[PDB]
């Protein structure tokens, strides 16, 4: 839930192509190549390799053995892949312990882990932004459809841990609920932040209706 | 009743005094009963010698020497009962002889100075601090010595550690990190271990070749030669390395401290620290800790040896030097005495600090008494330890066992120098050495686990707190009745064996029989078996050994059993279990429940209040019996005389019974016939159905005593009178308040009645305009005073039994300031077994009473006798304790056999022996049946059929013979008292010992409608009478948030707890018949906003269009 | 940086 | 500013910091008037500066103390917001409901899902106001105040 | 009257600190003992922050509700119960500036 | 459980909406006078110490017992916000 | 998760006619039979009833 | 130096008291009953005094301090509140106001409003209470309307249950 650096990382295959291995003494090496290019992969002594001299490995495929780091798989196979990975890898633990919960739930949360994106081609606020993805669906939507001059707002999918996801959100109210209140407010203040009461958390502090 | 018992491993030695730990510690501690001549000088006298020669010389005019002759305490201010009736802390005086010297003529000896009113110890082992008996709990920690522990992160080599307690004493570490440096740290930063040895004298050549030729690391030692070429100068150089910017010339000044007196010192010369050093590393230490002040040139037999073992620990195999910290010889247990001596010495330092200043202040010579001693420090210091020290708490005297177990309990949570809360995973586990030393099981269930633990039965803290346990010797194939109380460390050295080993006497009987080397189970031969285990009893605690067939219970659940007993509430009808382990007797005797006869004689008088026995020596003593006194926890403590008029007593025989003993035997419950089947779900998960027949007999009834109190306070509005005048409405309510004011003894007080009356003044400063008119209309003159009288709290009262009133002109009491006068009222009530109460057997079956059934219809036996309690079976498979099912069976036999048995822990009754007694029971149950005139039922035969189709009875055999088979199995045919028809299939029944557990203050069914409110935070608060509000936590918040409960969540925040204006209009609204007012803003919010405004920031709510909106309604706009 | 010393250094 | 016991008064720690700020500020003004050597004005402006930190947030540059008794941070204003001693944990640990109760539970076999057995005695307190009013609808009590006294003691309830 | 639909943190204009306020607490006079009352202008002073009684005033010139929003001729005290006194703000007028740690550090 | 809760659930587009209707119906069932009911004569509400629930026990047990029948009308914007309360007072007595 | 060896349950009172409406309509125990985690039934013949049946 | 301003006279006084308690802690082994303190201090010192003095000496404890088994329990939730009408008081005010208001209407204005406003509105003056009309019409009406108001309030008993 907090996409982090696992214990025994498995070097994923950034390239989709064919495999090639080698025997000198200290470190193994798995080569992935297409008629286009090849990429070297350092696989130290302890990495038991799952792949063989011979066939194809989709992008983000397990090359080493074991755990994978979400960011890498994201960068390689996409968001669609990280989500699907997060979900199943979680259910993995619950199933093995008898618990039988519906995937819907884990999805709902995972989704919030990727409800944020970065800005590399601006329009309104400068570029290393990192803001809510639909809020950009908003800008790009009216910037190309109702007011013109297509100012493509080019963004990058961004992956953040469940903690971080919430430690940095829309309403300041919600962020002051954490032990960072001192910072959360400073920023919120300076900028003239109208907290539109969207969530429940924020909306309860006020004693307002859910 | 007859007593049959089993298992025979010859219990070679009696248990020890169960309170030896507390008792002896406070004995050696304050060596009072013996003259200063007597030689035990540790503790008080020691802490006294330690800080008394105050050698102060010069910084103007000194040469001071205030000595110490002899410490002699003596005549207690008041006594024990007077100490609990009045609120005084029972403490013995203490004024030692003193004499200050002079550099001019004279040495004024102003003899006594009483400083220090130090608590005494009850004969059982507890204390009497303010009004509540208190107990000092022992502790555990690294025993001051030296160890070498693996290094932090670099998988490479391990370092050293020299451990000096007191805290104001250095903490050294030897670590070599070779591209160019070595690290020795007293306080924090390093320097060469060489610079230090050089100072003492160890020159490079001598050092390198004699200490480390075998050890290469020497190169790191001889490395910075420039400084190693100059000696005493190395002494000043190190001084230089420490830092202020100090004088390069204090002669033998600070090296002294790591040298001789206060910082290093493990308490006593010989065995406190040296044993640790000598058994673990290096060989000697002349001077307790590393210490000398004879020639100005220091001697350190400790500093080099620690490095010696590091150069050694870093190589091959001297021995193998790695210390499992948790070995009991390494984590030392702090007995009470040490805990009071430390606080006594801290205080001594505080005293001597201030005295030093008065050596300059007194003009010239009249300085002895007051000019050097002020008792303020000693008082605040010791008093603080007995009353506020985290290490001390309310004596848990729910019942005798609880007090006994609480007294002998160990905990690491302590001082600060010793272990805190981020720690625990390796301390909390049950280390190997924990054997006969600490029960595996006795620890708490939850957050505290492994941290607080109680020592095993035979375990004793010998000379310096290393838990030793019993072990008898076995020379060759011969086992002895001689016993060695062994330290946890020396036990590694030998091949020890378990009690359970066929023994012909001195002969071991089987070739391959088990022994357990240090920590690993091992099949040894009779010829290696050096030592054996005294008995199973030594492996666990006293609180656990009381469980019947412990062997058959999951250690996880036997824990619940042991803590269950500590919750045992004394029942008017005491009763020892139908089956006991063997410590019940010893528990009441060693705890101080029953009253025993000193020496043999005859009885003179037997009162409900006193037994004046006549010893044959020509003397007679009156033995009062604490009639109905109030335990710190409410349970009753009464000694009911068991001896008749004119009876020749056997020295050591019960004259009276303790709170819960039957006849000298512990009794925390009552034997009750029980059927173990399912009812109409009344005993659902863990619920128990009870037979009304149990209440008819005063069986599970327990006498409890609650104590309500009220004060006449002095307000500037006017004194609060305590008169029979309760202003506003009736005489009926006054009745029981009979004595003008206080409530009349023997009066039944129900919730709400006036227990004591009080009259305080109405407003804060001013009278009332509206209330002025009203009073005038019907009767202007009225008593303009408030009715603040101590009423009975919701929950319950009983019948007043005793009252206290400390009015003006006090006798020898301490009434607090403002306190005009106090009024205590003791109320007692018979708590009968009722639904909601919780009873549990010694195996962990802990359930709550769900239904009290009319004897009319619960399960009844073939012959009229009904069962008292019906236990659900489903609470036995999951949990693993077949032992309760083993007890019920043996119990069934005891009922028809009319006898009680004793089944030891690992060596006791066996399934075949049980089946044997049942066999004898069949004749009493069915034999009388045969003679009395009648045979078997339609029912009895019917259940047999379904039973043979079941597989419990060999088909073909006759019902007579069939039922015997079936009975031996532990079950008999029961008929449903409601229908009269059988319960298809045999059901087991029997005598099971079930206890009732104490009601904490939480059971008082809380329920709160409207009431007080906090001063600052505006949320619901209770206290005396109006129940406090329940908390609505985030976890609960999410519950509602999850559901669509929008208003329900809004109200929890607004109309119920914080909306000031809200709850107001809320009540009134509810009173007149309409929906509640919609929520006004939370005080939390408003409080938050201002909190936020106090800080430069500005929090303003906004509108639809960003525009104002107003939360603070009208009070912030201005003027 | 912890006050007393700065002032002391200042007027001293 | 509360009256605790006898003479013990008790105030919100903010008042000590506020006196801090106020005194310094005034001594500042007085020192500007009386004539101003430079070092002394600075030395004070410094002290005043720190004070102004204290009522906002103590501990960011060093920590203020009540005089010898408690080396305790005087709860600075954000502390009251963030809950630096675990006040936040308490805040979401819960507020207290006005109509609430608690008691031991016991299985009620014939009870239907739909219902639960709640002690009359507890019901009385919980639904007291609703009861009071109902008493007046009936002959039991003339009015609320009446109905209340009617229930103030146990032995008194018809 | 209108539902609160948007809350917003914005920085404090010194004039706004003053607009929110009443009086200037100019003296460290909490409460002087002989009379548990607010001392002089101090932190606890009825003008600056509010009355100390229900609908009543300090001196008593006006004591009932009728005069529900008016202030006293010789002494300042407007009133709803003690509650107004809680939600009101007063400001200290700093001599020479200092600044908010929250933004500076 | 409760009478035709399913039948009720089915009569609305959203679960949470049915709760809003009942509650608002219970509101006016009391306020404008408790005899603002569509179903009453033969077999409507009833509680047993006498058959006395006919007058004022539970408000919404009525609301539900009514909505379960086909006479009420719950819309998103059915009758203009302020004029509804006026007409209701004009027509329903008992205060 | 409640067994009867001593667990204590709290109890609250919904006041407004509204709070009462939601509480007995959508928050009633009989109405929340299936669990939010799995469609699987949460309320079923658990320990003693199975045994009987 | 203090949170509550005390004169220089009460300061020295406290010091003297303190110092006296010191001399008295020099020999009895009895932290003085405030009998000693009065004597040793001098002329007009008595028990009521020293008790008062030391009560003023103690410093304000913190409205925020660790409580009971030291945890999150802060001292302030414990202290009740007194001006605020706890729901039983708002309910009383309502009934008392409406019932008193009904009675006040069944009287005539002159001497009822006089004593109602004189008592209810301002400051609790027979003579000065009534306008032109002297004392004997005051008492006259005061006491005859006041009793008929009570005596029917006795019949339709609304007021008796003492609303305080
Ligand atoms: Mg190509
Ligand atoms: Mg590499
Ligand atoms: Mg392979
Ligand atoms: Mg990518
Ligand atoms: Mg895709
Ligand atoms: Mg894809
Ligand atoms: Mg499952
Ligand atoms: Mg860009
Ligand atoms: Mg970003
Ligand atoms: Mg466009
Ligand atoms: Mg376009
Ligand atoms: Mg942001
Ligand atoms: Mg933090
Ligand atoms: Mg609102
Ligand atoms: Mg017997
Ligand atoms: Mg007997
Ligand atoms: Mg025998
Ligand atoms: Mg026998
Ligand atoms: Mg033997
Ligand atoms: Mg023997
Ligand atoms: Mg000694
Ligand atoms: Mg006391
Ligand atoms: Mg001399
Ligand atoms: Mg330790
Ligand atoms: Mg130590
Ligand atoms: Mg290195
Ligand atoms: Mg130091
Ligand atoms: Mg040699
Ligand atoms: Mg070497
Ligand atoms: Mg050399
Ligand atoms: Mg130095
Ligand atoms: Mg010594
Ligand atoms: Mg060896
Ligand atoms: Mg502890
Ligand atoms: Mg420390
Ligand atoms: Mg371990
Ligand atoms: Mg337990
Ligand atoms: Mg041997
Ligand atoms: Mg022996
Ligand atoms: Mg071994
Ligand atoms: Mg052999
Ligand atoms: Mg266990
Ligand atoms: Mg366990
Ligand atoms: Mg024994
Ligand atoms: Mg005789
Ligand atoms: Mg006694
Ligand atoms: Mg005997
Ligand atoms: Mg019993
Ligand atoms: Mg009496
Ligand atoms: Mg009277
Ligand atoms: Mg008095
Ligand atoms: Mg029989
Ligand atoms: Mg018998
Ligand atoms: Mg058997
Ligand atoms: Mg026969
Ligand atoms: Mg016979
Ligand atoms: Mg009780
Ligand atoms: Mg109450
Ligand atoms: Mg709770
Ligand atoms: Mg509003
Ligand atoms: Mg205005
Ligand atoms: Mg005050
Ligand atoms: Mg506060
Ligand atoms: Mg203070
Ligand atoms: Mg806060
Ligand atoms: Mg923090
Ligand atoms: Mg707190
Ligand atoms: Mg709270
Ligand atoms: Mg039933
Ligand atoms: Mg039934
Ligand atoms: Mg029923
Ligand atoms: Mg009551
Ligand atoms: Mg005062
Ligand atoms: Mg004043
Ligand atoms: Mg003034
Ligand atoms: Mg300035
Ligand atoms: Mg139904
Ligand atoms: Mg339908
Ligand atoms: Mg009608
Ligand atoms: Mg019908
Ligand atoms: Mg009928
Ligand atoms: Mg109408
Ligand atoms: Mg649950
Ligand atoms: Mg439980
Ligand atoms: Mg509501
Ligand atoms: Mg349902
Ligand atoms: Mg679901
Ligand atoms: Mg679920
Ligand atoms: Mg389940
Ligand atoms: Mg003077
Ligand atoms: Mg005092
Ligand atoms: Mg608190
Ligand atoms: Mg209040
Ligand atoms: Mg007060
Ligand atoms: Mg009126
Ligand atoms: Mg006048
Ligand atoms: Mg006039
Ligand atoms: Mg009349
Ligand atoms: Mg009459
Ligand atoms: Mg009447
Ligand atoms: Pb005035």
């Amino acid at each position: 839930f907090e996409a982090r650096r696992p214990k025994a990382k498995a070097v994923i295959s950034e390239i989709d192509g064919v495999v090639r291995i080698e025997e000198t003494e200290e470190k193994l090496s798995v080569f992935v190549e297409s008629e286009g290019f090849s990429k070297e992969y350092k696989l130290p002594k302890e990495a038991r390799l799952l792949v063989k001299d011979g066939d194809y490995v989709e992008a983000g495929q397990p090359l080493t053995r074991g755990a994978i780091d979400p960011h890498q798989l994201l960068e390689a196979k996409g968001p669609e892949a990280v989500e699907r990975y997060l979900v199943e890898e979680i259910q993995k633990v619950y199933r093995a312990q008898g618990v039988k919960l519906h995937d819907k739930h884990i999805e709902i949360v995972v989704r919030q882990m990727m409800k944020y994106v970065e800005v590399t081609d601006p329009g309104d606020s400068r570029l290393l932004e990192g803001q809510v993805l639909e809020k950009w669906d908003v800008e790009a939507l009216n910037e190309r459809l109702i007011a013109e001059g297509k100012t493509p707002v080019a963004w990058k999918p961004l992956l953040m841990g469940v903690t971080k996801s919430a430690l940095s959100t829309k309403s300041w109210l919600s962020a002051a609920s954490f032990q960072n209140t001192t910072h959360v407010l400073t920023e919120a203040a300076i900028a003239g932040k109208k907290d539109e009461l969207i969530g429940l958390k924020e909306n309860v502090i006020l004693g307002r209706l859910i | 009743m007859e007593i049959k018992r089993f298992g025979r491993i010859r219990e070679v030695i009696p248990l020890p005094p169960l309170t030896e730990i507390q008792v002896e510690s406070y004995r050696r501690a304050l060596q009072a009963d013996v003259p200063p001549e007597k030689r035990e000088n540790v503790g008080i006298q020691a802490a006294f010698r330690e800080t008394f020669p105050i050698e102060e010389e010069d910084k103007g005019k000194g040469g001071l020497v205030l000595d110490f002759l002899e410490y002699r305490l003596g005549e207690p201010p008041f006594p024990q009962d007077e100490c609990r009736e009045k609120d005084l802390t029972y403490q013995a005086p203490l004024y030692a002889r003193l004499q200050l010297i002079h550099k001019d003529t004279g040495l004024i000896k102003e003899d006594e100075v009483f400083l220090g009113h130090i608590p005494l110890m009850t004969e059982d082992g507890s204390f009497i601090i303010n009004g509540a008996d208190r107990v000092i709990v022992s502790q555990i920690h690294r025993s001051p010595g030296v160890y070498f522990t693996p290094d932090p992160a670099r998988p490479g080599r391990y370092i050293a550690s020299i451990i000096p307690l007191p805290k104001r004493g250095p903490w050294i570490d030897l670590e070599v990190e070779p591209n160019g440096v070595v690290s020795m740290k007293v306080n924090k930063r390093k320097f060469p271990l060489v610079l230090l040895l050089r100072v003492l004298g160890y020159d490079q050549e001598t050092l390198a070749r004699e200490l480390g030729a075998y050890g290469e690391l020497v190169q790191g030692l001889m490395d910075e030669s420039v400084f190693a070429m100059r000696p005493e100068e190395a002494l000043i150089r190190l001084f230089t390395l420490l830092r202020p910017g100090d004088p390069p010339k204090r002669d033998k000044a600070v090296a002294y401290v790591y040298g001789l007196i206060a910082d290093p010192r493990r308490y006593d010369l010989g065995e406190a620290g040296r044993y640790k050093a000598e058994e673990k590393l290096g060989i000697r230490l002349s001077g307790r800790t590393l210490a000398r002040f004879e020639d100005g040139e220091f001697k350190d037999e400790v500093f080099l040896p620690t490095l010696r073992y590091l150069f050694a620990l870093t190589a091959g195999v001297p021995g193998h030097e790695v210390d499992d910290i948790d070995h009991l010889g390494n984590r030392r247990i702090r007995t009470v005495g040490e805990l009071m001596t430390d606080q006594f010495r801290v205080g001594l330092a505080r005293l001597a600090r201030g005295v030093r200043e008065r050596m300059l202040m007194g003009s010239e010579d009249s300085l002895t008494p007051a000019k050097l001693v002020n008792s303020r420090p000693l008082e605040a210091a010791i008093r603080e330890f007995f009353s506020r020290s985290q290490l001390s708490q309310f004596k848990d005297e729910t019942n005798p066992l609880s007090s006994l177990r609480h007294k002998r309990r160990i905990s690491a949570l302590g001082p600060g120098g010793l272990t805190r809360e981020r720690a625990g995973f390796d301390v909390r586990d049950v280390h190997r050495t924990h054997y006969g030393r600490i029960c595996p099981v006795e620890t708490p269930e939850g957050a505290n686990i492994g941290l607080i633990t109680s020592l095993a039965a035979y375990a004793r803290v010998d000379e310096l707190g290393f838990i030793r346990t019993p072990y008898r010797r076995v020379v060759g194939g011969v086992v002895t009745d001689e016993v060695v109380y062994m330290t946890a460390t020396e036990e590694d050295r030998y091949t020890i064996a378990q009690a359970n080993t066929p023994l012909e006497g001195n002969r071991i009987a089987a070739e391959r029989v088990v022994a357990r080397r240090k920590g690993e189970p091992v099949i040894v031969s009779p010829e290696e078996v050096e030592f054996m285990d005294v008995s199973p009893k030594q492996v666990f605690s006293v609180n656990t050994n009381l469980i019947p067939f412990l062997e058959h219970d999951d250690a996880n659940r036997a824990l619940m059993g042991s803590n269950m007993q500590t919750q045992a509430v004394p029942l008017i009808r005491a009763q020892a279990p139908v089956v006991m382990t063997g410590l019940e007797e010893r528990v009441v005797r060693d705890s101080l429940a029953a009253l025993y006869a000193e020496e043999d004689g005859e009885v003179a008088k037997v009162d409900g209040n006193r037994i004046v026995v006549r010893y044959e020596d020509g003397r007679l003593v009156e033995y009062p019996l604490r009639r109905f006194y109030r335990s710190n926890q409410g349970t009753a403590l009464d000694q009911r005389p068991r001896v008749v008029v004119g009876q020749r007593v056997r020295k050591g025989d019960l004259l009276a019974d303790g709170p819960a003993s039957e006849n000298g035997f512990l009794a925390l419950g009552q034997n009750v016939l029980v059927a173990i089947m399912p009812f109409d779900g009344y005993n659902f998960e863990d619920a128990i159905v009870i037979s009304e027949e149990l209440l008819k007999r005063d069986f599970y009834t327990s006498i409890h005593i609650e104590r309500y109190e009220i004060e006449a306070r002095d307000t500037k509005l006017g004194p609060e009178r305590i008169t029979r005048d309760i202003p506003h409405l009736s005489e009926a309510a006054l009745r029981d308040l009979d004595e003008e004011g206080v409530v009349r003894i023997g009066a039944e007080v129900k919730p709400g009645d006036i227990l004591v009356g009080r009259t305080s003044f109405k407003g804060e400063s001013e009278p009332t305009p509206e209330e002025r008119l009203l009073r005038s209309i019907f009767g202007e003159k009225a008593r303009d005073v408030k009715d603040t009288s101590l009423r009975v709290p919701p929950g319950e009262g009983g019948i007043v039994v005793r009252t206290v009133r400390l009015r003006r002109g006090d006798p020898g009491v301490e009434l607090k300031p403002g306190v005009r006068e106090v009024v205590r009222v003791y109320v007692a009530q018979k708590r009968k077994l009722q639904v909601g109460d919780k009873l549990a057997n010694r195996h962990g079956n802990k359930g709550v009473v769900a239904k009290i059934l009319p004897v009319e219809d619960m399960p009844h036996l073939p012959d009229g006798t009904p069962v008292d309690v019906i236990l659900n079976p489903l609470g036995v498979p999951s949990r693993m304790n077949l032992g309760q099912i083993l007890e019920t069976h043996l119990g069934l036999a005891g009922y028809f056999l009319g006898q009680r048995y004793i089944s030891p822990i690992f060596d006791g009754a066996k399934e075949p022996e049980i089946k044997e007694l049942l066999a004898q029971a069949f004749e009493v149950y069915f034999g009388k049946r045969k003679g009395e005139g009648f045979g078997v039922d339609k029912r009895e035969v019917e259940v047999l059929r379904r039973a043979e189709k079941l597989g419990l009875v060999t088909p073909g055999k006759t019902p007579e013979e069939q039922l015997k088979e079936l009975f031996l199995q532990g079950k008999v045919v029961l008929y449903d008292g409601r229908t009269g028809e059988p319960i298809e299939g045999p059901i087991v029944v029997g005598q099971m010992f079930i206890m009732k557990l104490y009601h904490m203050v939480e059971d008082k069914m809380h329920a709160r409608s409207t009431g007080p409110y906090s001063l600052i935070t505006q949320q619901p608060l209770g206290g005396k009478a109006q129940f406090g509000g329940q908390r609505f936590g985030e976890m609960e918040v999410w519950a509602l948030e999850a559901y669509g409960a929008a208003h329900t969540l809004q109200e929890m925040l607004t109309l119920k707890s914080d909306d000031i204006e809200g709850r107001n209009a809320a009540y009134e609204a509810i009173i007149k018949g309409e929906d509640v007012p919609e929520p006004s803003v939370p005080e939390s919010f408003r409080v938050l906003v201002k909190e936020l405004q106090a800080l430069a920031l500005d929090v303003q709510t906004l509108d639809e269009k960003d525009n104002p909106v107003d939360i603070f309604e009208g009070l912030a706009s201005k003027r | 940086k912890i006050s007393t010393s700065d002032p002391v250094r200042q007027y001293l | 500013m509360v009256q605790v016991d006898g003479g013990r008064f008790a105030t919100s720690d903010l008042n000590d910091l506020y006196r801090r700020l106020i005194n310094r500020n005034n001594r500042l003004k007085k020192l500007l008037a009386q004539g101003a050597p430079e070092i002394i004005i600075r030395n004070e402006k410094r002290m005043l500066q720190e004070a102004v930190d204290a009522l906002l947030d103590n501990g960011r540059r060093g920590a203020p103390v009540t005089n010898p008794g408690s080396d305790r941070p005087l709860r600075s204003l954000t502390d009251i917001l963030s809950g630096k001693q675990g006040r936040f944990r308490q805040n979401l640990l819960g507020k207290r409901v006005d109509y609430s109760g608690r008691s031991v539970i016991v299985v009620g076999p014939q009870l239907k899902l739909h219902q639960c057995g709640l002690p009359k005695r507890m019901a009385l307190e919980l639904f007291k106001p609703f009861l009071l009013k109902k008493m007046e609808e009936k002959g039991i009590a003339p009015n609320v105040k009446a109905a209340r006294r009617m229930l103030e003691r146990q032995r008194d309830i018809k | 009257k209108k539902e609160v639909r948007k809350v917003r943190i914005a920085l404090a204009s010194p004039e706004k600190i003053r607009s929110w306020s009443y009086g200037e607490v100019e003296k460290p006079e909490t409460i002087n003992y002989r009379t548990l009352k607010p001392e002089r202008d101090g932190l606890f002073d009825e003008r600056i922050f509010g009355p100390i009684k229900d609908y009543e005033c300090a001196c008593g010139k006006y004591k009932r509700q009728r005069f529900e929003g008016k202030v006293c001729e010789r002494c300042g005290v407007e009133v709803t119960k003690s509650i107004v006194r809680r939600y009101r703000m007063g400001h200290i007028e700093l001599a020479t500036p200092a600044a908010h740690i929250w933004f500076v550090k | 459980a409760e009478p035709g809760i399913d039948k009720l659930f089915g009569m609305v587009d959203s679960k949470y909406r049915l709760t809003v209707v009942v509650a608002k119906r219970a509101q006016q069932l009391l306020r404008h006078g408790f005899k603002n009911t569509v179903l009453e004569p033969e077999e409507r509400p009833k509680m047993q110490t006498l058959e006395g629930l006919f007058d004022d026990p539970n408000a919404e047990t009525w609301a539900m017992k009514e909505l379960l029948t086909g006479r009420l009308v719950f819309g998103e914007n059915l009758v203009p916000e302020d004029r509804l309360q006026k007409e209701m007072e004009r027509i329903y007595p008992g205060e | 998760n409640a067994d009867f060896d001593g667990d204590q349950m709290a109890v609250h009172v919904p006041l407004s006619s509204f709070a009462q409406a939601e509480a007995r309509i959508q928050m009633l125990s009989a109405h929340n039979l299936l669990s939010p985690a799995s469609g699987e039934p949460l309320a079923k013949p658990s320990r003693d009833i199975i045994l009987g049946l | 130096a203090r949170t509550i301003r005390i004169p220089v006279h009460m300061v020295e006084t406290i010091n003297k008291l303190s110092r006296t308690a010191r001399q008295l802690q020099q020999e009895l082994g009895r932290e003085p009953t405030y009998e000693e303190i009065a004597e040793a201090m001098g002329p007009g010192w008595d028990a009521k005094r020293v008790e008062e003095t030391l009560k003023i000496a103690q410093e304000p404890v913190s409205l925020e301090t660790p409580i009971g088994d030291e945890k999150d329990s802060f001292y302030g939730d414990f202290i009740p509140d007194e001006h605020l009408p706890s729901p039983v008081d708002a309910a009383t005010q309502s009934l008392l106001s409406e019932e008193l208001e009904k009675a006040l209407s069944k009287l005539s204005e002159r001497e009822a409003m006089v004593l109602k406003l004189r008592k209810g509105l301002i400051d609790g003056e027979e003579v000065g209470a009534f306008f032109g009309v002297t004392r004997e019409r005051i008492r006259q009406i005061e006491n005859k309307a006041l009793r008929k108001l009570k005596y029917h309030e006795s019949r339709t008993r609304k007021l008796r249950d003492f609303l305080d």
